[PDB]
RNA sequence: CGACUCUUAGCGGUGGAUCACUCGGCUCGUGCGUCGAUGAAGAACGCAGCUAGCUGCGAGAAUUAAUGUGAAUUGCAGGUUGAUCAUCGACACUUCGAACGCACUUGCGGCCCCGGGUUCCUCCCGGGGCUACGCCUGUCUGAGCGUCGCU
RNA sequence: CCGCCGCAGGUGCAGAUCUUGGUGGUAGUAGCAAAUAUUCAAACGAGAACUUUGAAGGCCGAAGUGGAGAAGGGUUCCAUG
RNA sequence: AAAUACCGGCACGAGACCGAUAGUCAACAAGUACCGUAAGGGAAAGUUGAAAAGAACUUUGAAGAGAGAGUUCAAGAGGGCG
RNA sequence: CGCGACCUCAGAUCAGACGUGGCGACCCGCUGAAUUUAAGCAUAUUAGUCAGCGGAGGAAAAGAAACUAACCAGGAUUCCCUCAGUAACGGCGAGUGAACAGGGAAGAGCCCAGCGCCGAAUCCCCGCCCCGCGGCGGGGCGCGGGAAAUGUGGCGUACGGAAG
């Protein structure tokens, strides 16, 4: 809710930052294995824990 | 703290501060609105520190 | 009215994040981590879960001290000396 | 994906194999010392008679004698150039050329299990005293030294 | 055979060690033969390959007597790029073509204070082994 | 500029602090240029200045502790930073004096009956 | 269930025996390490006998065996006494000493 | 007649078997046999010019010093008196955690020394060092109509 | 990669409401039906029964389909593409 | 003390073993994603080519997509492609 | 009343140390089932086994006879081979079940209290000096402080010991 702790807000901050797509210059490295970010987490589908 | 910010900007920019107001962003980083006492203009200082 | 109707009233968290294991198994009323037993001095483990032990054993974290120990062993815990200068 | 699949039982994907292989299977077999010497005196006796040796595929139509009992200064040798030159002069070399020509690639999973190449077995040099004969002869592909 | 119990002849192990080698071992892996003039001069068989050597290509499509200067040593790829060995792409611009340093022969060295000490040390330890033999 | 450590290890205690401050200033000037989004030549100098800070700092710390642990050498009690950290159990063991101790019973025994060097004839 | 005439067997395998199977793949490495430690010692105590000290003559007890002779543990004190060796010098010049042995005969 | 359906064959699909490969396992053997209040294992949060994960690391943060080494790193930029690697003995090592001022909000104390308000002189601000339990040897301060002693 | 002579086995499938993956017929089928209701023009556009603007006709009818919170959610907020 | 034990740990060497529905649950960002209030449960997923030489340019279309050219021994190997 | 001695206790952020928690294949001490077998079942069996609790080490535990034997006697402990599916236990049913002797692997032995004699001959710690110790140690120095006769050290232990 609007009412948050410091621990929860740091926690939700890390999950926002982690939920960006991969850069396009990583798909051209010599060990080209990662195609796309398989750890994308949408608010409505998967509920983050807590 | 606001006290440490108000000492820092004064020491780092040769300035004077009316008040400091802080909020912690959803990035997990603080953003501090440092209002200056009327002896100094924000736009006069913005140029010399190098933001425009 | 024991299923889909009664799942509408689920808005009160019993487990929060423990402060040793970080796992969401710190019971709030009891005030005890139902995973690692936090207020207890000793770590909660049992031999009936060989799987649960290998998830949280010594080879699953960083080991920032215990890896320099293994490195530092191989020269008999030398200290104070340096290599010969140029 | 695993939820409600099928875990144990040999037929199932995953599941342990039927009668899982143990490490207390009887690997070794012991033989009577009399039989072991009966077998070695019959392995030596067949080496003498050149119909049996030629039927093994050893190319020895130029060896002057089947026993090829060489001098005792064979054991004093110290170079593979002496060891090949000796086999040239005794005319056993065309057996080593047959082993060279046999040097081929194996067929199957043996290749990824550190047995990549195969070849033929050559002349079996029996010596008395080792004064560099093993060092001289071991680099020739096919020779087995024995005591 | 190899008689040392502390050296491995396992296929997978030697393959992993070759592909996970650090740069200073990839240097040595990527040595090239010296040309016959340079061998009779220096008494050295091979040298680790360097940025500004002049070199002949021996095997593959780009072989011949053409002495090209090296311009990149790609250790992550185990390939080297030479002056005029190139290939035209669709959009007209040219690319360099990675040759393994084994399929290549040094016709001129890039000589320093340090490379000269490697040469001397190699040529010296050569004769010490030679006089143990003869 | 490539600021080495060999040169920093022969300068005065007040000089190195000034050099750290003008480096911190220099970084604080580059990090504004990073956010204005200008000059890619000055996004490459963020690593160079940060490592030049780390070099002049580790030179300060190393000269300070080599000075303290020399002054504290000829003394029984020294702080726990400067005491030897081998493993915990290895600190709990007895000294090379307390090993070499042997009771007056033994000292007389191995005076009277030492172990002889002998050989049997066959 | 028994088929015909055949021996009536009682295999001792009703416990969890598979957990406590002791396999002898150690053996040729156990023999090598013993032979290693043996030669190491034999070189360590350099001119002294490799077997160690001299063991005395001893009759096997129990009528089944008393027609034989073994090596005993160590020389009785009343054998050292009448041989004229001190019990604390004997062990230092390579003579095994047993303080428990009586001399009936 | 044709459509429709059936069978076979050619080519094209759908699907990913077979075959060949293997920086991974499984098993057996050998040498060693080392954590932690001098803060462990484990957690959390952070750190790159462009960086989500993996990996590495700790506000000196994909690494500093040192040694060995000898010209790279490389997806794209950018700029031999030692680039880069490995080694690692010097320095460093945020917040939880046995977890240590008291509580787990990072909330509120105390005790001494510094520096801002000022050129110690009080409240306010910032920095530093102490402030857990149990126990051992000694030390200081005591308690007792416990046992005595002397006026 | 295979023949011959020996050697060893986790050695031969149609079935087990067998395991895992894959595809059929049914089948362009059942269906896309709770709570009154949509319409004319214009704009942007390659493209409009559904967007947006206007005009009309309607519904919720202040115990609301309206304005604000608590718990829960965690960037869903806002702009531009 | 020595001789004995050792599926944990650091390091090695090997195999008549398995060869991606097998062999560890894990050959890959695997104790990962995901599920459960929690204890706990727990996957799938290897291969272009020798070398990206990964298809400039013309042309139809709003575009996905095509048609010609072009590289290669080969696209009857076209980016999840032996 | 008062003042020192002693004993029995408190309190300290007093001086200086030490313990806690982790891992847990192997090792030591406790606690300790039921599946199952007996063609049912209750004693038995599974089994002093799984789960639970504590404590360690590079190994641990054991160990120098209050032993085995009945011999022409053996001589600490541990491990292997055999003794041996044996002597023995058992609704004497199902089942369970060692030891001595013998051959080796290894081999190693010792110390207190007590009894007694040596002027407590003994030990810990502070303060100053010198060498010099990343295992805090040796020397000099002190009418410096304490421990200790409610017994420290030397001699000495069942194989005998001590004095003359």
């Amino acid at each position: 809710s609007s009412h948050k702790t410091f621990r929860i807000k740091r926690f939700l901050a890390k999950k926002q930052k982690q939920n960006r797509p991969i850069p396009q210059w990583i798909w051209m490295k010599t060990g080209n294995k990662i195609r796309y970010n398989s750890k994308r987490r949408h608010w409505r589908r998967t509920k983050l824990g807590l | 703290n606001k006290h440490q910010i108000k000492q820092a900007v004064k020491k780092l920019y040769d300035i004077d501060v009316a008040k400091v107001n802080t909020l912690i962003r959803p990035d997990g980083e603080k953003k501090a609105y440092v209002r200056l006492a009327p002896d100094y203009d924000a736009l006069d200082v913005a140029n010399k520190i190098g933001i425009i | 009215t024991k299923g889909t109707s009664s799942f509408g009233k689920r808005r009160n968290k019993t487990h929060t994040l423990c402060r040793r294991c970080g796992s969401k198994a710190y019971h709030l009323q009891k005030s005890t981590c139902g995973k690692c037993g936090y207020p207890a001095k000793r770590k909660r483990k049992y031999n009936w879960s060989a799987k649960a032990k290998r998830r949280n054993t010594t080879g699953t974290g960083r080991m920032r001290h215990l890896k320099i120990v293994y490195r530092r062993f191989r020269h008999g815990f030398r200290e104070g000396t340096t290599p010969k200068p140029k | 994906h695993r939820s409600g699949q099928g875990a144990f039982g040999n037929m199932c994907r995953g599941g342990r194999m039927f009668a899982p292989t143990k490490t207390w299977r009887r690997w070794h077999r012991r033989v009577n010392t009399t039989q072991k010497r009966y077998a070695i005196c019959s392995a030596l006796a067949a080496s003498a008679l050149p119909a049996l040796v030629m039927s093994k595929g050893h190319r020895i139509e130029e060896v002057p004698e089947l026993p090829l009992v060489v001098e005792d200064k064979v054991e004093g040798y110290k170079k593979t150039k002496e060891a090949v030159l000796l086999l040239k002069k005794l005319k056993a070399w065309n057996d080593i050329k047959k082993v060279y020509a046999s040097q081929r690639m194996r067929a199957g999973k043996g290749k990824m299990r550190n047995r990549r190449r195969i070849q033929r077995r050559g002349p079996c040099v029996i010596y008395n005293e080792d004064n560099g004969i093993v060092k001289a002869f071991r680099n020739i592909p096919g020779i087995t030294l024995l005591n | 055979m190899k008689f040392n119990p502390f050296v491995t002849s396992d296929r997978s192990k030697n393959r992993k060690r070759h592909f996970n080698a650090p740069s200073h071992i990839r240097r040595k892996i990527m040595s090239s033969p010296l040309s016959k003039e340079l061998r009779q001069k220096y008494n050295v068989r091979s040298m680790p390959i360097r940025k500004d050597d002049e070199v002949q290509v021996v095997r593959g499509h780009y072989k011949g007597q053409q002495i090209g200067k090296v311009v990149q040593v790609y250790r992550k790829k185990y390939v080297i790029y030479i002056e005029r060995v190139q290939r035209e792409k669709a959009n007209g611009t040219t690319v360099h073509v990675g040759i393994h340093p084994s399929k290549v022969v040094i016709t001129r060295l890039k000589l320093d204070k340090d490379r000269k000490k490697i040469l001397e040390r190699k040529a010296k330890s050569r004769q010490v082994g030679k006089e143990k033999g003869k | 500029a490539k600021i080495k450590a060999r040169d920093l290890r022969g300068k005065k205690k007040e000089e190195l602090l000034k050099q750290l401050d003008d480096l911190k200033v220099e970084l604080s000037q580059l990090r504004v240029a990073k956010v204005t989004g200008g000059a890619a030549s000055k996004l490459s100098k963020i690593r160079v200045v940060r490592k030049s800070i780390a070099r002049v700092l580790t030179v300060i710390n190393q000269t300070q502790k080599e000075n303290l642990r020399k002054f504290y050498k000829g003394k029984k009690y020294k702080p726990l930073d400067l005491r030897p950290k081998k493993t915990r159990a290895m600190r709990r063991r007895l000294n090379k004096h307390e090993e070499s101790l042997k009771t007056k019973k033994q000292q007389r025994k191995e005076r009277l009956y030492p172990l002889r060097k002998y050989a049997v004839k066959a | 269930a028994p088929s015909r005439n055949g021996m009536i067997l009682k295999p001792h395998f009703h416990k969890d025996w598979q957990r406590r199977v002791a396999t002898w793949f150690n053996q040729p490495a156990r023999k090598i390490r013993r032979r290693k430690a043996r030669q190491a010692r034999a070189r360590r105590i350099a001119p002294r006998p490799a077997a160690g000290p001299i063991r005395p003559i001893v009759r096997c007890p129990t009528v089944r065996y008393h027609t034989k002779v073994r090596a005993g543990r160590g020389f009785s004190l009343e054998e050292l006494r009448v041989a004229g060796i001190h019990k604390k010098v004997a062990r230092t010049i390579g003579i095994s000493v047993d303080p428990r042995r009586r001399n009936k005969s």
